[PDB]
């Protein structure tokens, strides 16, 4: 459920960088498709901007 | 978030975007080192050409502006360019107004308005070139005027331009202090070509062959290009100094 | 093209103008002028700087002469005076010397270059200039008088003043020592004495560009014998002369 | 210094030479300075060990120089003139400058040019202070005897 | 750092390059191979043009558009945008030769392009365009062949290409330049193109191309420029079958 | 490695020219490692993988996983940060000496911006753990640790955002670039997927690969 | 993301992505189909109502009398272009006395669309217009395609499903060209073109709009129970 | 303070006792603790309210002239200079420049002297060397339109 | 200078009257060979050579990581001479920060020893640190400090000489038909570093896989020098240096 946290578009910006908020987009994205298959989880992503992805 | 994005000003006073074109300038690894004769003056820099397959004769970064005005660009090429057409252009403007061949010191104020316009648009980059007019005028004899893209200039005893001319600064300023006379002295122009390539020599610890010298000499009533055999005779008059 | 008719200077929220308090603090990054006004003449004052000793001084200018009876010196941006300085002799032709025939008094002058300032605090594609002038001059009605035109594009008339990086330690030291009477030369030692606390680099008369508005000189006139017209009063010292006053501290 | 091409060749060029020396000679007399341009014009060679061979050369040049009585300013000049430029190499010179005040030492000048000619010598050895410390103290105890 | 620095061109990134400028050097990465050797006596221009579908009409497009009656120019990258460049310069041309009735030099032109494509990067409101052309011709100076960056750079050159076998043309235009470093023939050179064509085809090997060529040379065409067709096209297509063999 | 589901290369459809150029720089120096000792020069240290997202450089590590039956060190790069002090860079340091034993080796690296860059010198904050744990990485590339029979295959869909350490050839040595596939590869994909389900020999592939 | 909202912002792709978004505009849009032998050129249009109640909208313009286009795009923006080729036909006729060629007039609707494309405060012109006429090298058959580029075919199509009409056209090839002076064939040529870009619309004597243009036949443009004939 | 972190609670631990002791340590006959931060924006205030930390000394890294002048010439007198050099020239130059800069700032110009094979610090290489450990140009170095 | 020469002789800096140098530090773009240059010292001084990555001696534990670090220099002292040699300074180098999180609050009590381990009332003998940066402006003002560590080298991208010199290198040592194509090719790469000319030689072998030549052509150079160049340009360009 709304992933407006944790989704924003990867930038580097000089202040200290998008980090913390990355660090979990990206561990989510190498799950959803392995480098293995994946079992049996259907996912489902509700958002209210499709845009901050 | 828009005051690093058009020419205004920050909550410091600075105008980042402006500096950001003093930036660009010493992103081709251009050289360049220029000197007051005697009644001459003389600018070796040098000429980088990459590959193979460029025609050399082309490859140039000693713009003709006038009969007495030469101009030296270091920056990139096509910003060199078009701050060489608008000063080719206003030297026959001014001579079509005034009824008398462009002096050089005017050329340098005319080039710097312009640069400060483009610094008090939105709509208009400024051109991160600096470049170097020499010449020799017959009211204030032989002269350098340094313009940048802030639209700053100022004369010049001698200057340089490039990444490593902390170093040519370097060595031109020992030169004047021990001598105690501001300009280089020496009568021919030929020889003043031989102590300016010394001193590119020492600073920048390289040697140099014919391609990669590119020499601009004004003299009294013209400017020359030294083509590429011209000058290794004068690399020749290196090696009996 | 040009799309750019949009105000760049806008109000800020808790009131003031933004881009004309941003400007300020570049007049006060650089160099350190002053003003002081006599009886019978202003001097005004500013120290040369430079990239390197390769530069020239003799080339440089940083005090100039907008008519002969008014004399401009900044402190702040080197390209914004370069320009603002052309556009307020033009003023002054145009809209003087054309119409009344002779140079403008120094109050309308000013007036004039606040309006140049003016309209680039407002209109589109511009930023306001980034340097406070002193317009010091000499007309026939309101005496010696020295100004301070400002990035707002108000002006204050002075008595004596300072912009610049050095301007807090200036004024102090010349709110002390004013006095109302003062000659022309016993103004140039007050002027020189203050400039000599906030250089602290080399000190010369190479160094110091200084420039009097005292009274009139025929020698520079040009030509003798219309004796209805009186010389540059207006006159920027040579560096031979400016050396023996700085002895004379 | 080093050169990839005068080692063997160049040693056996200054055998050459010095067939030729007694034309060197010969030519001394007429004007010093022409004799003396050919044995300069060898020392332009970077190698260690043709730069031993062709100082030997100058420093018999320095011989007759030192035995005319006119003659012997000229050499004090030109080691100046060897220690500014670079001479060609700095272990070379050293040891060669040291024959020249040994030769000082045998040659039973004037007393008014003995005196002249070493502190002339010590001059350049001033601010320097590797092998050329040494052989500084050793003639400037033998000027302090003559005064 | 600050975010900004992509979404114009007027600004300058905080390193003082461009974007959109260098964006614009990968639109031109997408293009046809473009080729161009100098002989003495000319230029010779090759370009593969590409038979996308079965349905396209052959030998009836070109993006070898003449300029005057002795300036080839010939693109690569967006081919709407490059038929604007020389669009151009068929304008700047004529303005020259109505005021002072000479054919327009090549060093003359380049000069007047050059400004044109730089002129659009000084400017927050006209998008810099992306193409780079090789184009030169025969004037009273003799031949010369300049390639013009979308950065509106332009330099002499012995040799240029552009487009998606820009890698193997380069490499192939340096071994042609030491066989005859002292100069070839324009008859020659013609052949030459076809081959450098069909081995810089080999990054675009997946489809099959048109070769279409043409020449601008003093001895053979009296320094007018002109198509290479008929018979003399035929030859250079099987020299280049030969080769590639 | 477990055994990584073989896709041969002919479920890699298309893109020869990138399979070529990643078996050179990876699959070569194992099998000819003694060709490359006779020419006298050095064997890659590494290859990058960079591109648009859904081109299958994930796809071709897979397959090369099963192609080269050796040790494969499976590798997420936010999987490596970890929130101890430098116990980030014990997991550097113990995966790359891992691979010195089971020699030779690949290791694949997915995503590269966790390991972010390095740009960060504010006084507010900055985040020196992410750099840390990459300066680790850089100091295992280096001529004191093997590198020889250690590969590193690196795959990453955002290039501009990485700091200049990790590039230059000598460290990723390779830089391959993955397009989109062109007018006849796109066919070449769908009839490799369509052999998993039902046909029929109406479905012209043609038409499919145009759209 | 960001560079989607302007025509003056490049792209990491090298593309423009706007002229790709108005290129969609033709694929959202109705088919047409175009066939040409060496002697006569056929646009084949499907017309589309909008309800039972509503009329059809007319797919194909006469440009000339000796030209005519036909839309896949914005209906706004063909009609903007059709009169800029109108005029570039009737100041031909006017100042050269010149019926105006079919290649030529491909580059000057060329660099209309290109001008719009570059500048600020513009945009593409989101339609693609085939453009058949005969002129002294014969038959042509143009595709203009919104992003500005001109290209010269043998028989083309552009809309929805259209890709089935470029394979019926690709098929029956060789055939094709090699019929000529029977402009009856080749019109059925291009109904059974069009008839595999349908997916129950079906095609009658309300949907189906021919135009041909010959060497003895000046521009004609079928409709009612004129292409009753040739279903 | 984190203040859930191991790290930072046994540090919270220390500087409540340094600080409780110190208040213990009042009335005798030792000074209390001396101690020094390069820092000074990163300490809590709670040592820098008086009873605690009373004594505040400020070190500028200013220099006026004549406060300049003698730190070149102490360390100056304990090597070896030339009767050729001087000091004076040397402080003109910068209008800022902290005391440990001048340290290295002579350490420079007697390393560079190894080099020349020079036992003297002449001024010639004192001057070189000045001019190397300076940098800091970026406000001034391209940007004299700020003047 | 500073290396080899107290080690040697200190006799030499006594003359003068002046201390003997200790710490270095290196700084560059990448590629320049700052690793390089501090590997090859290390197998011909002959003293004891301590090699230390700065991101091992950091661990978990709370102060271990100041632990091993004050040790690393007690050791040393005890080996006289002896070298330490840190890669990488920017770790625990970085700067002030103390407003960073708990993570970072560590670096600063590892830091902050090292800073005093280094000058102290302790002083050091023979004890001298190398260390090699990537960037001298993110390391910390105490420790870039004049006087903290002395010589300031810079490692330049190679001069127009210095390409012909490195090129040379990497080339004798392979199988080729003989190569005189340098001429050609230092001209070419400009704007390159050490690491690019090094692959520039594995790159031109690897065209000699494809053309089973046992020796790598000197066309085959040529096309090394543009592969190389055009990937390196467009993914990233190189730091600057202060
Ligand atoms: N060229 C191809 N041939 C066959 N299948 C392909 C090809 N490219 C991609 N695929 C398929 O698409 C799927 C998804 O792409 P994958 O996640 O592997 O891409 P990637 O570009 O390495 O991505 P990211 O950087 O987003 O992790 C693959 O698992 C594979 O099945
Ligand atoms: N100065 C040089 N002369 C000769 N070879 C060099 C030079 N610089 C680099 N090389 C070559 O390139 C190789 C790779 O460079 P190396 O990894 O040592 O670089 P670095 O600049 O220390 O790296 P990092 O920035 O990752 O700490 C060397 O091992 C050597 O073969
Ligand atoms: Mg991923
Ligand atoms: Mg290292």
């Amino acid at each position: 459920d709304e992933i407006d946290a944790v989704g924003g578009a990867r930038f580097d910006d000089g202040a200290g960088g998008d980090n913390e908020v990355q660090r979990t987009m990206l561990e989510l994205i190498t799950q959803l498709d392995g480098f293995d298959p994946r079992g049996n989880i259907k996912v489902m992503f509700a958002t209210n901007r499709p845009n901050t992805l | 978030g828009y005051d690093r994005h058009i020419t205004i000003f920050s909550p410091e006073g600075r105008l980042y975007q402006v500096e950001y074109a003093f930036k660009a300038t010493n992103q081709t690894n251009i050289n360049s080192l220029a000197v007051r004769g005697k009644d001459c003056t003389v600018v070796i820099s040098q000429k980088k050409v990459p590959d193979k397959l460029l025609d050399p004769t082309t490859v140039s970064y000693i713009f003709c502006i006038s009969r007495t005005i030469g101009m030296v660009v270091n920056g990139p090429i096509p910003d060199a360019r078009n701050a060489a057409l608008r000063a080719k252009a206003e030297a026959a403007e001014f001579r079509y107004k005034y009824g008398y061949d462009m002096p050089c010191d005017v050329l340098a104020k005319r080039m710097a308005n312009l640069s400060q316009i483009y610094t008090q648009r939105a709509y208009m980059r400024p051109l991160g070139v600096i470049l170097t007019f020499v010449s020799v005028d017959e009211e204030l004899g032989p002269s350098i005027y340094k313009t940048d893209p802030a639209g700053y200039y100022v004369g010049y005893k001698a200057t340089a331009t490039g990444p490593k001319q902390q170093e040519i600064t370097t060595n031109l300023e020992n030169h004047f202090k021990k001598s105690k006379i501001d300009h280089i002295n020496e009568e021919s122009w030929e020889k003043v070509v031989e102590f300016a390539i010394t001193h590119m020599i020492d600073a920048l610890g390289t040697e140099f062959s014919k391609n990669d010298l590119e020499v601009g000499v004004a003299t009294k009533d013209k400017f020359f290009t030294l083509s590429a055999e011209n000058i290794e005779e004068r690399l020749v008059a290196i090696a009996e100094q | 093209t040009d799309r750019y008719s949009f105000s760049l200077t806008t109000f800020s929220p808790s009131g003031k103008l933004g881009q004309i308090d941003y400007a300020l603090t570049a007049v006060k990054q650089g160099v350190t002028s002053l003003g002081i006004k006599a009886t019978n003449g202003v001097v005004i004052a500013t120290e040369k700087k430079s990239s390197s000793p390769l530069a020239m001084s003799e080339t440089l200018s940083k005090v100039s002469l907008l008519t002969p009876d008014i004399g401009a010196v900044y402190s702040g941006m080197g390209p914004d005076y370069r320009v603002l300085v052309d556009k307020s002799r033009k003023v002054a032709h145009t809209s003087y010397k054309r119409i009344y025939g002779e140079y403008p008094p120094t109050k309308l002058l000013v007036s004039e270059v606040a309006k140049i300032m003016q309209e680039a605090t407002q209109s589109g594609g511009v930023r306001p200039f980034g340097v406070s002038l002193l317009i010091a001059g000499h007309d026939e009605f309101n005496g010696f008088s020295l100004y301070q035109v400002d990035p707002s594009g108000s002006y204050f008339p002075w008595k004596a003043t300072a912009i610049g990086k050095g301007s807090v330690a200036a004024k102090t030291f010349l709110e002390k020592r004013w006095n109302d009477e003062l000659e022309l030369e016993d103004a140039i030692h007050i002027a020189l004495l203050t400039l000599k606390e906030s250089v602290e680099g080399e000190f010369n008369g190479d160094t110091i560009e200084l420039a009097i508005i005292g009274d009139e000189n025929p020698d520079l006139l040009g030509y003798t014998g219309i004796p209805t017209d009186k010389g540059p009063r207006f006159r920027k010292l040579t560096s031979q002369e400016i050396n023996d006053r700085l002895e004379a501290l | 210094m080093s050169r990839d091409a005068p080692i063997k060749a160049d040693k056996d060029y200054s055998q050459i030479l010095k067939e030729e020396f007694p034309k060197i000679d010969s030519l001394a007399q007429n004007d010093c300075n022409s004799a003396l341009d050919q044995l300069l014009v060898l020392e332009k060679k970077t190698r260690q060990a043709s730069d031993l061979a062709s100082s030997k050369e100058v420093l018999a040049k320095i011989v007759d120089l030192l035995a005319s009585r006119n003659k012997w300013d000229d050499l004090n000049e030109q080691l100046t003139l060897l220690s500014k430029k670079h001479g060609q190499l700095k272990l070379s010179i050293q040891y060669m400058i040291q024959k020249v005040m040994e030769y000082l030492k045998s040659s039973k000048s004037l007393d008014l040019n003995t005196r002249i000619s070493v502190i002339e010598t010590i001059r350049v050895v001033t601010e320097n202070k590797i092998f050329v410390e040494v052989e500084r103290a050793r003639v400037t105890k033998d000027l302090v005897e003559i005064k | 750092i600050g975010t900004g620095y992509d979404l114009s061109n007027s600004v300058f990134s905080p390193d003082g390059r461009n974007f959109q400028v260098e964006y614009a050097v990968k639109a031109v990465e997408n293009g046809t191979t473009s080729i161009g050797i100098k002989c003495n006596d000319g230029v010779v221009f090759a370009v593969e043009k590409l038979i996308t579908s079965k349905l396209l009409v052959p030998q009836k497009n070109v993006k070898i558009q003449v300029v005057d009656r002795h300036i080839g120019c010939v693109y690569s990258g967006l081919i709407p945008d490059g038929r604007h460049l020389v669009n151009r310069g068929r304008e700047e041309a004529a303005s020259f030769k109505k005021l002072y009735k000479t054919p327009i030099p090549i060093p003359a032109f380049a000069d007047r392009l050059g400004q044109y494509v730089q002129a659009h990067t000084l400017y927050n409101s006209v998008r810099p365009f992306g193409v780079s052309t090789i184009f030169g011709g025969v004037d009273k100076n003799g031949a010369h062949l300049y390639m013009l960056e979308p950065s509106g750079s332009y330099w002499g050159y012995k040799g240029a290409a552009t487009g998606k076998g820009r890698q193997s043309a380069k490499a192939e235009l340096e071994k042609l330049v030491d066989h005859h470093p002292e100069g070839l023939s324009a008859r020659e050179a013609v052949k030459q193109a076809a081959k450098i064509i069909y081995l810089a085809h080999e990054d675009n090997k997946e489809k099959d191309f048109e070769l279409e060529i043409s020449w601008c040379s003093l001895s053979e065409t009296n320094g007018l420029h002109k198509f290479v067709k008929g018979d003399l096209l035929q030859e250079a297509i099987d020299f280049a079958q030969k080769e590639i063999n | 490695v477990d055994e990584k589901p073989t896709e041969t290369y002919s479920d890699v459809g298309g893109l020869d020219k990138q399979i070529e150029e990643l078996v050179e720089a990876i699959v070569l120096p194992m099998k000819r490692a003694d060709k490359f000792k006779d020419m006298g020069i050095r064997a890659p240290k590494g290859a990058l993988m960079y591109g648009p997202p859904g081109t299958g450089k994930t796809l071709l590590a897979r397959a090369c996983a099963a192609q080269t039956n050796a040790t494969f060190l499976k590798l997420a790069a936010p999987q490596l940060v970890q929130m101890y002090i430098g116990e980030g860079a014990k997991l550097v340091r113990d995966a790359f000496a891992l691979a010195k034993e089971k020699a030779p080796t690949i290791i694949f690296i997915d995503e590269l911006d966790a390991i972010g860059t390095k740009r960060f010198d504010s006084e507010k904050s900055g985040d020196r753990e992410v750099q840390r744990t990459m300066l680790e990485l850089l100091n295992q590339l280096d001529g004191f640790s093997s590198d020889d029979r250690v590969k590193v295959l690196a795959a990453t869909n955002r290039v501009d955002v990485l700091d200049p350490a990790l590039l230059r050839s000598g460290r990723l040595d390779r830089k391959i670039e993955f397009p989109l596939p062109s007018e006849d590869s796109r066919a070449q994909i769908l009839q490799i997927h369509s052999r998993k389900m039902t046909t029929d020999d109406d479905i012209n592939w043609q038409e499919l690969a145009r759209s | 993301n960001n560079y989607d909202g302007d025509t003056v912002t490049f792209s990491p792709t090298g593309r423009l992505f706007q002229v790709e978004y108005a290129l969609e505009a033709i694929k959202q849009g109705s088919v047409t189909v175009g066939l040409r032998s060496n002697t006569h050129a056929v646009l084949v249009a499907l017309k589309r109502n909008a309800d039972e109640l509503s009329s059809y909208q007319k797919k194909i313009i006469k440009c000339d009398e000796h030209m005519g286009l036909s839309l896949a795009g914005l209906a706004p923006d063909a009609r903007v272009l059709s009169n800029y080729l109108r005029q570039q036909c009737n100041y031909s006729s006017l100042v050269f006395n010149r019926k105006l060629a079919v290649e030529r007039a491909g580059h000057l609707l060329c660099d209309k669309a290109q001008k719009n494309t570059q500048s600020y405060g513009g945009r593409p012109y989101g339609v693609g217009l085939l453009i058949i006429g005969y002129d002294k090298s014969g038959a042509h058959l143009l595709e203009f395609q919104p992003s500005g580029n001109v290209t010269e075919l043998y028989g083309t199509a552009i809309g929805a499903r259209s890709q089935g009409a470029k394979t019926y056209l690709e098929r029956t090839l060789d055939t094709f060209i090699k019929i000529d002076g029977n402009p009856d064939e080749l019109i059925k040529a291009g109904v059974e073109a069009i008839s595999q870009s349908l997916r129950d619309e079906s095609l009658t004597v309300d949907n189906l709009s021919i135009a041909i243009v010959g060497k003895d036949t000046p521009f004609t443009i079928y409709d009612g129970e004129a292409v009753a004939k040739y279903i | 303070f984190d203040a859930q972190t191991g790290s930072d609670r046994e540090v919270q631990r220390i500087l409540i006792e340094l600080l409780t002791q110190m208040d213990g340590f009042d009335q005798s006959t030792n000074v209390k603790v001396i101690m020094a931060t390069n820092r000074a924006d990163t300490l809590d205030p709670a040592l820098l309210r008086p009873g605690r930390l009373d004594r505040k000394i400020e070190f500028p890294s200013l220099r006026d002239r004549r406060e300049r002048r003698l730190i070149f010439g102490t360390i100056a007198s304990k090597m070896s200079l030339a009767p050729e050099a001087d000091l004076d020239s040397l402080i003109i130059r910068n209008d800022s420049l902290s005391g440990a800069v001048i340290a290295a700032i002579m350490q420079e110009a007697g390393l560079r002297a190894v080099r020349k094979n020079r036992y003297v610090i002449l001024q010639s290489d004192l001057e070189e060397a000045y001019a190397t450990q300076v940098k800091t140009d970026n406000t001034v170095d391209k940007f004299d339109f700020y003047k | 200078e500073v290396i080899e020469l107290p080690l040697k002789n200190p006799e030499i800096f006594q003359r003068v009257g002046i201390k003997p140098p200790k710490g270095v530090l290196l700084y560059g773009p990448p590629g320049t060979g700052k690793t390089l240059l501090a590997k090859a010292v290390a197998a011909t001084i002959g003293a004891n050579f301590i090699f230390s990555p700065a991101s091992g001696i950091v661990d978990k534990y709370i102060g271990e990581s100041a632990r091993i670090i004050r040790e690393m220099f007690a050791y040393a002292k005890e080996h006289e001479p002896c070298i330490i040699f840190m890669d990488e300074v920017d770790a625990i180098g970085g700067r002030r920060f103390s407003e960073g999180t708990s993570a970072d609050r560590e670096i600063q009590r590892t830091l902050m020893e090292l800073l005093t381990q280094m000058d102290g009332f302790d002083n050091l003998g023979q004890t001298k640190i190398i260390m090699a940066t990537n960037r001298p402006d993110t390391l910390d003002p105490a420790l870039l400090r004049p006087g903290r560590l002395d010589r300031k080298v810079e490692i330049p991208l190679p001069n127009e000489a210095g390409r012909l010199e490195i090129f040379k290198i990497h080339t004798a040592k392979v199988k080729k038909t003989g190569e005189f194509d340098f001429e050609a090719a230092v001209k070419m790469s400009d704007g390159f570093n050490g690491a690019d000319i090094r692959n520039c030689a594995t790159e031109a072998g690897f065209f000699a896989i494809r053309d089973d030549r046992d020796h790598i052509n000197p066309d085959d150079l040529m096309k090394a020098v543009r592969k190389v160049a055009e990937v390196k340009k467009l993914e990233g360009t190189i730091e600057y240096q202060k």
